[PDB]
RNA sequence: CUUGAGUCUCGUAGAGGGGGGUAGAAUUCCAGGUGUAGCGGUGAAAUGCGUAGAGAUCUGGAGGAAUACCGGUGGCGAAGG
RNA sequence: UAAACGAUGUCGACUUGGAGGUUGUGCCCUUGAGGCGUGGCUUCCGGAGCUAACGCGUUAAGUCGACCGCCUGGGGAGUACGGCCGCAAGGUUAAAACUCAAAUGAAUUGACGGGGGCCCGCACAAGCGGUGGAGCAUGUGGUUUAAUUCGAUGCAACGCGAAGAACCUUACCUGGUCUUGACAUCCACGGAAGUUUUCAGAGAUGAGAAUGUGCCUUCGGGAACCGUGAGACAGGUGCUGCAUGGCUGUCGUCAGCUCGUGUUGUGAAAUGUUGGGUUAAGUCCCGCAACGAGCGCAACCCUUAUCCUUUGUUGCCAGCGGUCCGGCCGGGAACUCAAAGGAGACUGCCAGUGAUAAACUGGAGGAAGGUGGGGAUGACGUCAAGUCAUCAUGGCCCUUACGACCAGGGCUACACACGUGCUACAAUGGCGCAUACAAAGAGAAGCGACCUCGCGAGAGCAAGCGGACCUCAUAAAGUGCGUCGUAGUCCGGAUUGGAGUCUGCAACUCGACUCCAUGAAGUCGGAAUCGCUAGUAAUCGUGGAUCAGAAUGCCACGGUGAAUACGU
């Protein structure tokens, strides 16, 4: 509320030396698994590379900017009766959003193995599908269309 | 001071010292006899209405520098002075130290 | 129930014991079911000594129970007696070679636990609950005891209604680590139910 | 006698009254044109109005009633006003 | 006729001030707008004064005078009757009977709102993880039963009491048995007893028999126990927290409680404790009629975040001898680790926002920046809260007994619902292979080293230790290796019966454990709902206590490790 919080600092990636890559496993952790995420995403982004073909260290946002959320709804009951009210997003979720948009659908698609299946989906966006790209098609219609009410 | 020396702490004991020397620099002046003084010397009326308030109720006869703002049917011996400008202020109390430094005659 | 007891969340500080000494795991149980037997048999036996602790230390084989007392005169005993036949008792109600000891208790208006004992002792004596109440109250400030918050337990009068007792008196700052209270209670089997007592001396600090 | 009360000279303000006209917006109604399936109504609804031409639009015409803005803690009157 | 109301009759005189408004006017350079004055009408503050009070306060509800109207408890009643008036509706004038002891007005402290604004908190928000789906374990509600004992069972129960239920346990039902017991003190009797055998009984007990027979014994016969009889008996988880103590939960680690003194008020009371920011706060400062104090928040405790004083045995092995290569012995205790004492973060400082203040912020220092991080600490109060089934505890009980001994069962039975947890539903997983991966603890009636087999259970052997010396106990997920590529699946584990291991006499009901077959539902769970703030969630395991034994429960320790928190 009046009280504020910053940014929890992050090292690097261990491996790459660059936070933003870091960051991306982070969300992921279900059951406390980074090791087998070693095994499952560190094994699925050292594939990213030649399956894309190119240095993922700065083309890896080849395929996001369609991602790039605006609004999103923000619940303000203000004076006790909810509203659609969205706010236009801030830095501290339209890119937190963006990691939430990535493995809605990357559990237990029938594959290999996840070590490989998040290996699938992510060329797809700069290939145009995959899981982070229809985020941003259902966005659009909650705004820009109930000015009455928005 | 004795506090600070070997009682219980080192620290706390400081914090109170330099949180407690606030409390005396309240009270600076009254700090020395029993209470109970003669008179009373005040240097305006309204700012400090209270004081005259208290005074007259308990009998104190109030030297009072009234402004012409004021409300001087509670002072003793009102002044028609100005409590503005300090240096009419410090003029006033120039005088009334030369008197009182040696009223002891 | 949120009145946690204050002198052992103090007892971390020099505040007494009654049963300190050393042992190992095949001899803490009995030694300790000992020490009972010793803490029991001399309380219901010691109703008039008015007593203030009494401490048991352990030292080898034959230990050296110190007892508060607050007459010096009347713990004697018929001069002694009490010294050696209690010591008879704890010879094998302990089962070891045990060494009484007796302390005295300066200013028993000083002890939490006696001057619980002296209104306890005047409550059965048939009295109204408030000006006898009060009246304790200044002794020990005319003595000192910079603080006490005095306490009867419930059931007041003839009626169902059983309250409390608050009536605090000075500086008893219980959340305050620094406190040092002294805490002890009181409680009298009554014509009906239950009355006691509980009184929390402050003795200054450290 | 002139200070109380009143007459005269002189101006100042005012939704102070009474009688006359007079303007325009606005509701309504009527006539005309265009063209059209809904109109209205409320917390959802029917009664209602309507396919004939309603609502909507502009063109006019009749009538009656009140005077937006200024407008105000403004003003006037013995009060009602 | 009107709430026709300023609920203030008209008229006159006197009595501090301020700010407006509207309308004249005099003087002044009106230069002008106006400045200096003077009139009238007018709205709002306010001490005197008045008022019960609110309030009025030069337009009085002030201080006086002249006249007029009205009032005399509430209801009945502005009603009946009569009159006058009115076309009529009805107006005005205007009682009484009877009934009650109040009806009122100002205001104070509670305050309930379908006043209001504000501000707080995984309250909501944004995510995560969940429960509810399945299947298993316990508990609650019901059914059955002999009992399936009792309590709690709106927020605050339902993996609770109850820290571990085969008999026992267990307070429940049945059956057998004794009735001064089976609990304990006091009597009579004699003598020790204890123990070893019987017989029956399920034991209870009953019939016993003996070995016996210790010591005081101014030698009873006691100290003791043995065994029986009368009594004061005890005794009973037998009734009352709605009699209690104590204890516990509840708002709630809530900031709110207050009190003295002082002042204000005729007083109920207020003040402080409110307001301006500020914060975890009744936090700080600013002012404030509050000034102090007390209970509260806070720290004073412990642990943890650095280094230092004092110290190295088992433990660390810096360095020296070799390595008895593991640091083994010496040996350093440099030093990991360890502990008897400390210091270090304290708004401390630069700078700023900000009233300068407080507060806040940007920055710096140092391991540690604005309670560093966690716990201990629950104010007044609060609820017939619950507890007499823990105990103690008034009153109510019966005492050959609603006392008891012993033996079966039952607390786990089912027809279902719910509470809680766990297990999955897999390939973030499984298999086996190689691999390094901790900490806290526990214990000579113990773990049990080691040694052999058991596919294992554990068993036969067993050191060691009184534990910086012995075991539990190896970590585990994890990574690389092939692996299936989602298979109701090598998932999962119910499940069943068989085979066996130990625990305890004896374990179907009601032991555990192992092996085998068992491969079910469930392939992520709707209505929905809840938890979640950094090492957090998420997890992964590890042990401990409780343990004859029988955790998904509970305590304790580590392993890995994110986002959400802008916002009232």
């Amino acid at each position: 509320r009046r009280r504020v919080i910053g940014q929890r600092k992050i090292l690097p990636d261990p491996k790459f030396g660059s936070e933003l890559l870091a960051k991306f496993v982070n969300i992921l952790m279900v059951d406390g698994k980074k090791s087998t995420a070693e095994s499952i995403v560190y094994s699925a982004l050292e594939t990213l590379a030649q399956r894309s073909g190119k240095s993922e260290l700065e083309a890896f946002e080849v395929a996001l900017e369609n991602v790039r959320p605006t609004v999103e709804v923000k619940s303000r009951r203000v004076g006790g009766s909810t509203y659609q009210v969205p706010v236009e997003v801030r830095p501290v979720r339209r890119n937190a959003l963006a990691m939430r948009w990535i493995v809605e659908a990357a559990r237990k698609r029938g594959d290999k193995s996840m070590a490989l299946r998040l290996a699938n989906e992510l060329s797809d966006a700069a290939e145009n599908k995959g899981t982070a790209v229809k985020k941003r098609e259902d966005v659009h219609r909650m705004a820009e269309a109930n000015k009455a009410f928005a | 001071q004795d506090g600070t020396f070997d009682k219980l702490t080192k620290k706390e004991a400081l914090m109170r010292t330099r949180e407690l020397e606030k409390l005396e620099n309240s009270l600076g002046g009254i700090k020395d006899m029993g209470g109970l003084p003669d008179a009373l010397f005040v240097i305006d009326a309204d700012h400090e209405h209270i004081a005259i308030k208290e005074a007259n109720n308990l009998g104190i006869p109030v030297f009072a520098i009234v402004d012409t703002n004021s409300d001087p049917d509670g002072v003793d011996f009102v002044i028609p002075g100005n409590d503005d400008a300090i240096r009419a202020v410090t003029l006033y109390l120039g005088a009334v130290a030369a008197t009182v430094r040696e009223g002891r005659s | 129930g949120q009145k946690v007891h204050p002198n052992g969340i103090r007892l971390g500080i020099v505040k007494p014991w009654n049963s300190t000494w050393f042992a190992n795991t095949k001899e803490f149980a009995d030694n300790l079911d000992s020490d009972f037997k010793v803490r029991q048999y001399l309380t219901k036996e010691l109703a008039k000594a008015s007593v203030s602790r009494i401490v048991i230390e352990r030292p080898a084989k034959s230990i050296r129970v110190t007892i508060h007392t607050a007459r010096p005169g009347i713990v004697i005993g018929k001069k002694g007696e009490d010294v050696e036949k209690l010591r008879k008792v704890v010879a094998d109600i302990a089962g070891v070679p045990a060494q009484i000891n007796i302390a005295e208790v300066r200013k028993p208006e000083l002890d939490a636990k006696l001057v619980a004992d002296s209104i306890t002792s005047q409550l059965e004596r048939r009295v109204m609950f408030r000006r006898a109440m009060k009246r304790a109250v200044q002794n020990a400030m005319r003595l000192g005891a910079k603080g006490i918050k005095v306490e009867v337990s419930g059931r007041l009068g003839g009626a169902e209604i059983a309250r409390t007792e608050w009536y605090r008196e000075g500086r008893v700052p219980l959340h305050t680590l620094r406190a040092d209270i002294d805490y002890n209670t009181s409680e009298a089997h009554t014509t009906y139910g239950v009355i006691g007592v509980k009184v929390w001396i402050f003795k200054g600090e450290i």
